[PDB]
């Protein structure tokens, strides 16, 4: 399936501050109107998070392989469902099992296989002007899935695949941990109006899902959708537009935090 | 199921390509054979090919001239025919011949080939017109002798089928021109020869030449 | 899906199905009166409902009724040698039943085959679908069948009239696999009723204690399962049913 | 090479007859000698997939035997479809090879005789030829002699014949045969007859066909 | 109640053969199925219990299998001491029930056919009865057939037989059988014979036993 892209320009690594983002409920315990101390893997307060983004203006599209370390805080700020998922694993080359999560435009999919991934994996919405619409048209994530050992697909849906004007409007925050052969996911959606950066303020990530997968994860790699159309050069490697989206990553570290629990048992504040 | 195809009528020194579609069984697992049969002769082995197609073998008549080949992905056998001879005038059957180990044999319906310099032409039509020359009580042969047509079949019948009682039809003779001929008959009472009109309903159907012709009993 | 499949494999080409991430009631199989054979090695069916595994493999095929004898540890003969071999430390169950009325045909059924000839015996759980002509003698048979050159697979000929040892039997082998990973397959777990307003000994979903249970005025977030107070004693719980 | 020798090239029988045909290979072939039935030009039906091994769904009345050079096909009691050709074929080595197939051609052995005799037709005169027709028709044998009388000589070499097989209801063949003569030959000649000598009758039978002279 | 069917009712073998016999239950009995051997006029000896467990001191060439409704006993390499009758028995519930045991009767299976037959003796005649002595002797296959010829009618219902047991060295049986007739019948008729339709030979054999007629 795979294609190496070209026309991507080269720029320095950007950074921004975490501003107390990225706490999550550490256990399934209700506590109310109390302050509680926990030692756990947390994103440190006021930390520098590496900033990655896709924009045309120039000609910037941005999904490198990154380390996983002890665990990852991840956030997307976007308006167009450009960030679509991730690869996690170690060798990423079918010589070991590895984990795919992807929102295909009608289906959330999770798989664990000996995937031969692309060196440059992506999705691609095409503006089919005969159909008068964008639609997902170019799944290019792996060549093969040589053995498999877990599978999941959600019940089907659709999404807008937006040529959206204005600033970023959705913030989606995630935390990923891999502990005792469980891959644990926490998340939070929030509506935003910020033009570029990661926003200040506070909200805890709630436990989303927890997957019983025995694998070693050491590296990860995000999946983004190209925009493609009759206005582009059309050519497989270069006839594409980046859309407009940004995402941020930071690493969890063993820290003691003091968490403030509401009368309803939500986290409402914390001290690093 | 097996279905041979690509047979036909061709000149000496020519080429032709047979094919054979396989259905309802795992063609890809087996040796697959060509066999042929010239008209009125015994069965003749032509060739065989291995399951994977890796090896090919032949009888000495077709050796070097022909090729046996297979498309397992298409469940299809082939015979390339080249430098055609009178030898190659046969029905060609495509088959899984069994040898010692129990399994289900398959043979196709067989595809016809004829090798001759001739051309598609109608029934040259010669009705048997029984008269003082030949009439004998309850016996008088009407009929036709029919000639000069290259594709093998001529249909023949009597008074447009109304004279079927006592019909007989006899194997064809290939003429030295490369055109076939045959004899066909009805044996009728001499007393009936004043009643019916008597037509010989020849049709060389590959020429589409219906030439149904009056028969003249009690002539001379 | 395994036991009521419409058509089974030929034994030389035996299917394998992998089971994971589900609740397995083995005793619902075992109590089904269907089976001519149900034999377990290293386990007992009643105890299987208490165990957990990373995967279970279900292997399945048709063989002749008298050959069922060979589907066991330490066995030998054309099935055990050339078609399907269990390891001699097998841990699992073999299930079989007569399928004469499904798998025989009045004209004889020849859809089912088995490997008649091989160079050597299979390894445990090895499989061999190769259709290369077996050289019994000295000539390289060169993909041609003849004097010392045999097609390696032979059909059974299941007529409905066959004597019982010659009738077709459907077979399933269950292998239980425990790895260094989460145990995704387990037997079902029994619940009693609730008993409010009495001193009882309790187990909510692995959380255990003794106490009096009563309906609470407080309400948790949808992912939370129990409450603790400022001293870290458990003051409330959510009923999993 | 290995060559095959069906001891009957042809047979005659009736329904209910136990029948055997035998085939000899030119050299030893162990048990590698298949047998087939063929109705004329139809796809050959495998009866026996070795010297002895009866094929799937083949009727129980058939059986094979043999070793080395010598082999049999048997039919325990003959039935109407068994009035057919039968082929041995060796399965031992290349080239795969077939016997001269035993034709059990006489659909009901019986004796019912017949004759007929027809000119080079008046409606054949226009051909630029005389094509005479001896026509012993509904005769029990395939066996009969035909003779000619054109300018009183008996013609030979310059002739053809073809026979319709033993009829299923009548248990009789019919023969057609033809001396053929160009415009030059047929107007040179003026006395004609054809003579049918089917030995199921007591005599040759003939008539004064006389092309241009009747 | 649970019914056990033992499939081969009798067997023939020779030393060093593997042998298998099978037992099948009218409902599932898990593994509750014993196997016994009995030699003539001895008590039964237990070989296998559960369905697979070899009993104390039994030779390792015996083995059992099954769990459910179908069970097998096998003998790995048969020996002269093994030719006996074998019974399965279910241990599952009351009444305890046995299969109709398989007889492994033919030691050293061979083929030698034989016949002989003998009259209703004069040294028997004094009884006021006739008793014919049909007598096929040292024949290999236990199976044989007998008929009669008194005034050349074939007698029926009026007969008995007994076979002397499978000969230890010959592996041949011998048979005695007797039509037996009153004074009135044995003088009313005058031609006699047994006819031995011995399957081991190509034909029946019969001899003029002629009570009151020699
Ligand atoms: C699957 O895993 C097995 C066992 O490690 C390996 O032999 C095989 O090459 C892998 N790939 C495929 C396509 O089976
Ligand atoms: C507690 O939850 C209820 C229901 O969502 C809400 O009305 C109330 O304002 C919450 N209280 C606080 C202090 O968050
Ligand atoms: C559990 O099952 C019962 C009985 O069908 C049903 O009433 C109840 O709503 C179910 N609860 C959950 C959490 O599925």
């Amino acid at each position: 399936q795979c294609v190496n892209l070209t026309t991507r320009t080269q720029l320095p690594p950007a950074y921004t501050n975490s501003f107390t983002r990225g706490v999550y409920y550490p256990d399934k315990v209700f506590r109310s109107s109390v302050l509680h101390s926990t030692q756990d893997l947390f994103l440190p307060f006021f930390s520098n998070v590496t900033w990655f983004h896709a924009i045309h203006v120039t000609k910037r599209f941005d999904n490198p392989v990154l380390p996983f370390n002890d665990g990852v805080y991840f956030a997307s700020t976007e308006k167009s469902n450009i960030i679509r998922g991730w690869i996690f694993g170690t060798t990423l080359d079918s010589k070991t099992q590895s984990l795919l999560i992807v929102n295909n435009a009608t289906n959330v999919v999770i798989k664990v296989c000996e995937f031969q991934f692309c060196n440059d994996p992506f999705l691609g919405v095409y503006y089919h002007k005969n159909n008068k619409s964008w639609m997902e048209s170019e799944f290019r994530v792996y060549s093969s899935a040589n053995n498999c050992t877990f599978e999941y697909v959600s019940q089907p849906f659709l999404m807008d695949l937006e040529g959206k004007q204005g600033n970023f409007k959705n913030l989606r925050e995630f935390v990923f941990k891999n502990i005792d052969g469980y891959f644990k996911i926490y998340s939070k959606h929030t509506p935003i109006n910020l033009v570029r950066d990661l926003p200040q303020g506070f909200s805890a990530l709630e436990p989303l899902v927890d997957l019983p997968i025995g694998i070693n994860i050491t590296r990860f790699q995000t999946l983004l959708a190209l925009h493609r159309s009759y206005l582009t050069p059309g050519d497989s490697s270069s006839g594409w537009t980046a859309g407009a989206a940004a995402y941020y990553v930071g690493y969890l570290q063993p820290r003691t935090f003091l968490l403030k629990y509401n009368e309803n048992g939500t986290i409402t504040d914390a001290v690093d | 199921q097996l279905q041979e195809s690509g047979g036909g009528l061709v000149q000496p020194g020519g080429s032709l390509r047979l094919s054979c579609a396989a259905s309802g069984f795992t063609f890809s697992s087996y040796e697959m054979n060509w066999v042929r049969q010239a008209p009125g002769k015994g069965l003749e082995w032509v060739a065989v090919i291995s399951y994977d197609g890796s090896n090919k073998y032949y009888a000495d008549s077709v050796k070097g001239r022909f090729t046996i080949s297979r498309d397992n992905a298409k469940n299809s056998l082939y015979l390339q025919m080249n430098s055609l001879r009178a030898e190659d005038t046969a029905v060609y059957y495509c088959a899984r011949l069994i040898t010692m180990v129990r399994g289900e044999d398959y043979w196709g319906q067989g595809t016809l080939v004829t090798v001759s310099s001739a051309s598609t032409k109608g029934p040259s039509v010669f009705p048997l017109a029984p008269s003082s020359k030949s009439t004998s009580g309850g016996t008088a042969a009407l009929g036709c002798l029919v000639k000069d047509y290259f594709p093998e079949p001529v249909t023949v019948s009597w008074n447009s089928g109304a004279l079927t009682s006592g019909v007989h039809t006899f194997p064809a003779v290939l003429q030295s021109s490369g055109l076939y001929s045959l004899s066909s008959v009805v044996t009728v009472p001499s007393s009936s020869l004043g009643t019916q009109t008597y037509i010989c309903n020849v049709n060389h159907k590959p020429s589409n030449t219906k030439v149904d012709k009056k028969v003249e009993p009690k002539s001379c | 899906e395994v036991f009521n499949a419409t058509r089974f494999a030929s034994v030389y080409a035996w299917n394998r199905k992998r089971i994971s991430n589900c609740v397995a009631d083995y005793s619902v199989l075992y109590n089904s009166a269907s089976f001519s054979t149900f034999k377990c090695y290293g386990v007992s069916p009643t105890k299987l409902n208490d165990l957990c595994f990373t995967n279970v493999y279900a292997d399945s095929f048709v063989i002749r009724g008298d050959e069922v004898r060979q589907i066991a540890p330490g066995q030998t003969g054309k099935i055990a040698d050339y078609n399907y071999k269990l390891p001699d430390d097998f841990t699992g169950c073999v299930i079989a039943w007569n399928s004469n009325n499904l798998d025989s045909k009045v004209g004889g059924n020849y859809n089912y085959l088995y490997r008649l000839f091989r160079k050597s015996n299979l390894k445990p759980f090895e499989r061999d679908i190769s259709t290369e002509i077996y050289q019994a003698g000295s000539t390289p048979c060169n993909g041609v069948e003849g004097f010392n050159c045999y097609f390696p697979l032979q059909s059974y000929g299941f007529q409905p009239t066959n004597g019982v040892g010659y009738q077709p039997y459907r077979v399933v082998v269950l292998s239980f696999e425990l790895l260094h990973a989460p145990a995704t397959v387990c037997g079902p777990k029994k619940s009693t009723n609730l008993v409010k307003n009495k001193c009882v000994n309790f187990n909510f979903n692995g959380l255990t204690g003794t106490g009096v249970l009563t309906e609470s005025n407080k309400k948790f977030l949808p992912f939370q399962q129990f409450g603790r107070d400022i001293a870290d004693t458990t003051d409330a719980v959510r009923d999993p049913q | 090479d290995i060559q095959l020798t069906q001891s009957p090239s042809s047979l005659s029988a009736s329904v209910g007859h136990r029948v055997t045909i035998t085939c000899r290979a030119s050299q030893s072939i162990s048990s590698y000698l298949n047998w087939y039935q063929q109705k004329p030009g139809k796809a050959p039906k495998l009866l026996i997939y070795a010297a002895s091994s009866l094929q799937s769904g083949v009727p129980s009345r058939f059986s094979g035997s043999g070793s080395g050079t010598d082999f049999t096909l048997t039919i325990s009691s003959l039935q109407p479809e068994d009035f057919a050709t039968y082929y041995c074929q060796q399965s031992y080595n290349l080239p795969r090879t077939f016997g001269g197939g035993t034709k059990l051609e006489v659909l009901g052995t019986v004796a019912a005789p017949s004759v007929f005799i027809f000119p080079p037709s008046d409606e054949q005169l226009k051909s630029g030829t005389a094509s005479v027709v001896c026509l012993l028709n509904n005769f029990y044998p395939r066996e009969a002699k035909v003779q000619w009388k054109v300018d009183n000589a008996l013609q030979s070499g310059n002739s053809q014949e073809s026979v319709t097989e033993q009829d299923s209801k009548d248990s009789t063949y019919s023969l057609s045969s033809t001396l053929t003569l160009s415009k030059a030959d047929y107007e040179k000649h003026k006395v004609y007859a054809c003579e049918v000598t089917h030995q199921g009758l007591s005599s040759p039978v003939t008539k004064s066909f006389n092309r241009g002279e009747c």
